[PDB]
């Protein structure tokens, strides 16, 4: 009743969001796993930034914003952050002060802020990387030398992968005074997010809706899930070794997109046991959030 | 002695102090890291970390009667992640990530620890923990429970005259000066040797 | 009413699209997909260049134009690009710089344009590649040595595939002061684009009209699509259960999708049934665009 875990995956699409650099100038995608196969990942900071952006999208106050300015990457300080900030700072955000301003911001609020509340993890492609690549760029040269760029024009490679990746997340129920209004917006945003990449002029894909399962339990952060889905998407096997033996109990699962599989007989027996009666993932977050909340 | 609890995570990271512009990780968590983690599981106020922003001092009369034996048997590759950090405006710096870790942690304590651990499955009026042992930073913690006791044997490494440096006592103002644990590599065995266990002041 | 989505496929035809290079004298094709087979693709910047060319085709001022010069691929730059440009610079493109003159050319505009208003992804052949080739060639030699080319008369190869492929795109509604005039031209050009290939003297085919699955709702970028059709070309099988129940069951709405050419499939009774909720009425995509650009727009 005070903890909520979940995992989200998406639809197949090519890849993007490179980070590394090459001496010979081929953009490279991140690699982590060393067992004879490669995988592509995304750091949590990117999706945290996207969540901040869509919190900005809905009417929500904030003390942090990204400004498009000179080449140096900077963020607007704005005014002194307060824990009673309506949308962002209360939700998360850690501030560390070298001098601690003046007398601990005049003996107000708390000096160091704990993010807590929201958690995230890696995103794993759950599909091996392949050496496929495409050489694409043939830049131009000015014919009038008006703000001319580099003199030469080169030809370099870029690679994509037809892949869909998943990620887990979690949050604990601790505050209910002002939290519910912002938690509703947070769940609405996480139910539909976009971006989490740099290159969107090319390689456009969005990863909000797919088969989602969440668990609201007072387990104090213990999860039976292995945090891994099927490559084909029929990850349901972990339920079969569990659901038939209800040792998780009857009200320890939810349902998402996978429920619209044509088979129906075991859906009926699980309907009397689990409340996975939702076929639209957007509808799922509208109701189960209320159950997680005190009211 | 009376209970060895093992736990796994999908990933982990443990970055020694004064890393600089190259954040590295050790194959195993430090003794103080797991101490703070389990203490956190139990629930306690942030004492050792005397932060420069808030006064959270450590009273001297604390005696965690804990002796632990850890080590890593399974191999875990380390990958490099390139990212940008705002902390020195923003400058880019890359660090390391550990793919996985093993499950051999053991503990001894007076009887009061077991009540909280037993109540762990069911929680009433839970209170958050300030310390975040080993690393102040959050977003990197996952936990598991296994009371399986003896089975799933693995190596235990006894410090002798491998993880070259393990931090001891979690000092903040000045270097703790505990020095390297020097556990090195421990020969395979069902039961860890008595030299593996040790007392930690805090 | 603030976002527009679509995925567009084409007619079946052979495609050459020689992109790669090989010493073995075979202009190879790009493969990206891994399901045990190979697929042919289209780079998005190719259709970007085609869209630029047909923005040139209709009366639309621009700053970028292609010229033929020494072998270094060069493009004439004309006036310095500005965000308040008419057709090309405002709609997409970035004003990259190395020195960026002094104080941002006396505080004129800004050297950072966010991105293209509309975003597109690469195309997928959705038909397995086959190892067929054509022995289409026999270069000859000059006779009187006047402007003679390479000395020998060598042999080489080429390959083609009989394939029809689709591609998605989307955009968001931000500006309405100057945007509508050029958005109308963009939609008209999207309704009929031609090129997106190197070889049109040989292996000519056009690929704009086959079907439209357009969508416009104030959901802030939600996609129920998978951006994939079948070989026969209809994808309504999984989405027929979704199309109905406009009133209840929290299912995607009635004025949520648009029709295309697949509506002219043989049966009509269920077409009439679906007519009651959704706007699957327009058989010709060019007419569909002229109406839904107005509907999406302010007027």
């Amino acid at each position: 009743n005070l903890n909520l875990f979940a995992t989200i995956l998406t639809y197949p699409a090519p890849a993007s969001n490179y980070r590394g650099e090459s001496e010979e100038n081929r953009s490279v995608i991140q690699k982590i796993l060393k067992d004879g196969q490669k995988y592509a990942i995304i750091s949590p900071e990117s999706m945290r930034n996207a969540l901040r952006e869509m919190l900005i999208e809905l009417g929500q106050p904030n003390n942090r914003t990204r400004l498009h300015s000179e080449d140096q990457l900077a963020v607007e300080f704005k005014e002194y952050p307060n824990p009673d900030k309506f949308a962002d700072d209360f939700l998360f955000g850690y501030m560390v002060a070298q001098t601690n301003d003046a007398k601990e911001m005049k003996k107000l609020n708390r000096p160091a802020k704990r993010d807590s509340i929201f958690r995230c993890n890696m995103a794993v492609a759950v599909n091996p990387y392949k050496y496929d690549t495409v050489f694409y760029q043939s830049p131009l040269n000015a014919g009038d030398s008006a703000w001319k760029n580099s003199t030469s024009s080169a030809l370099l490679h870029r690679e994509v992968t037809h892949t869909a990746f998943q990620y887990p997340f979690a949050l604990a129920g601790k505050d209910c005074a002002a939290k519910p209004e912002w938690v509703k917006a947070l769940l609405q945003a996480i139910a539909e997010l976009n971006g989490v990449a740099g290159g969107h002029a090319r390689a456009y894909y969005e990863f909000a809706p797919r088969s989602v399962v969440a668990r609201l339990t007072p387990k104090l952060v213990a999860g039976y899930q292995t945090y891994g889905f099927d490559a084909e998407g029929n990850w349901l096997e972990l339920s079969r070794l569990t659901a038939t033996d209800s040792l998780p109990a009857n009200e320890f699962w939810l349902g998402g997109e996978l429920v619209r599989k044509m088979d129906q007989e075991q859906k009926a027996q699980l309907e009397a046991m689990g409340a996975h009666l939702y076929a639209n993932p957007e509808k799922l977050f509208a109701d189960l959030a209320d159950s997680f909340l005190g009211v | 002695v009376t209970r060895y609890l093992r736990l796994k995570a999908p990933f982990a990271a443990f970055r020694p102090f004064q890393s600089g512009s190259f954040r590295s990780t050790t194959p195993v968590p430090s003794f103080s890291a797991v101490y703070g983690l389990l203490l956190n599981l139990a629930g306690i106020e942030q004492r050792q970390e005397v932060e420069g922003k808030v006064t959270l001092i450590k009273p001297k009369a604390e005696l965690p009667k804990l002796a632990i034996a850890i080590g890593q048997v399974k191999p875990s590759s380390t990958s490099l992640i390139n990212q940008q950090l705002h902390n020195y405006w923003i400058a880019p710096v890359r660090r390391e990530v550990l793919v996985n870790l093993d499950l051999i942690i053991g503990l001894q304590s007076p009887v009061e620890f077991w009540q909280k651990l037993d109540q762990g499955l069911k929680g009433e009026t839970v209170i958050n923990r300030y310390g975040l042992p080993f690393a102040g930073d959050n977003n990197f913690l996952f936990d598991e429970i296994y009371p399986i006791e003896k089975p799933d044997l693995a190596s235990w490494y006894c410090p002798l005259e491998g993880a070259c440096r393990l931090t001891l006592w979690i000092d903040r103002e000045n270097n703790t000066q505990t020095t390297i644990k020097v556990f090195s590599p421990s020969d395979f065995r069902l039961e860890p040797p008595a030299k593996a266990w040790q007392q930690l002041p805090g």
